[PDB]
């Protein structure tokens, strides 16, 4: 896919798609778009996963994201900014 | 100079007080009683203009 | 827009063996959502600030800068740009 050419996940088309629907929008711009979503997301998940003393999390649930949000300064600020 | 200290300080104080961003955003952050797991048209849908000359 | 399945995939990429609640994922995929917005109307204005016809990952990069807070922003840059670079490469 043109994703796995970026070396993604995130849908590029779909995130393209998404940016016109908000006029050219570049691949760049869509590659770009994907990546930091991409990025945000596994630093998000990356925590929720390691919420716990033994970090062994058997499921993600709302307590695990509020403990990776609000227990990352970053995070907490991001999300609170917008 | 220990790489440890004040290991835990900054999440105390963070957790002295109740955030109420965390109980109304995105529908609150809060663990609800029959909260299954999540399941599992999966593809990248791309437009004619995707590859236009930037 | 849903991004739940993608969100999906880079849980089972950071941990292999963990879950995802419903309520959890629409949060990620509201969250995401948010984000996204954010970014968006960021670049948007700043295409009008240049009187730019076309949105390249240049604006992404401004928006990220302008709304990414620390340390966020610096490897959000680097995961866009080597992203970009291997998808033009």
């Amino acid at each position: 896919s043109r994703s796995q050419r970026a070396g993604l996940q995130f849908p590029v088309g779909r995130i393209h798609r998404h940016l016109k629907s908000r006029g050219r929008v570049g691949a760049t711009a869509a590659v770009y778009s994907a990546a930091i979503l991409e990025y945000l997301t596994a630093e998000v998940l990356e925590l929720a996963g390691n919420a716990s003393k033994d970090l062994k999390v058997k499921r993600i649930t709302p307590r695990h994201l509020q403990l990776a949000i609000r227990g990352d300064e970053e995070l907490d600020s991001l999300i609170k900014a917008t | 100079p220990r790489k440890t200290a004040g290991n835990r300080l900054s999440g105390l104080l963070e957790a002295e007080e109740e955030d109420e961003f965390y109980q109304t955003t995105y529908g609150g952050f809060t663990e609800e009683s029959g909260d299954d797991e999540y399941q599992g048209d999966t593809e990248d849908e791309v437009d004619s203009d995707f590859d236009i000359d930037e | 827009e849903s991004y739940s399945i993608y969100v999906y995939k880079v849980l089972k990429q950071v941990h292999p063996d963990t879950g995802i609640s419903s309520k959890a994922m629409g949060i990620m995929n509201s969250f995401v959502n948010d984000i996204f917005e954010r970014i968006a109307g960021e670049a948007s204005r700043l295409a009008h600030y240049n009187k730019r016809s076309t949105i390249t990952s240049r604006e992404i990069q401004t928006a990220v800068r302008l709304l990414l807070p620390g340390e966020l922003a610096k490897h959000a840059v680097s995961e866009g740009t080597k992203a970009v670079t291997k998808y033009t490469s």
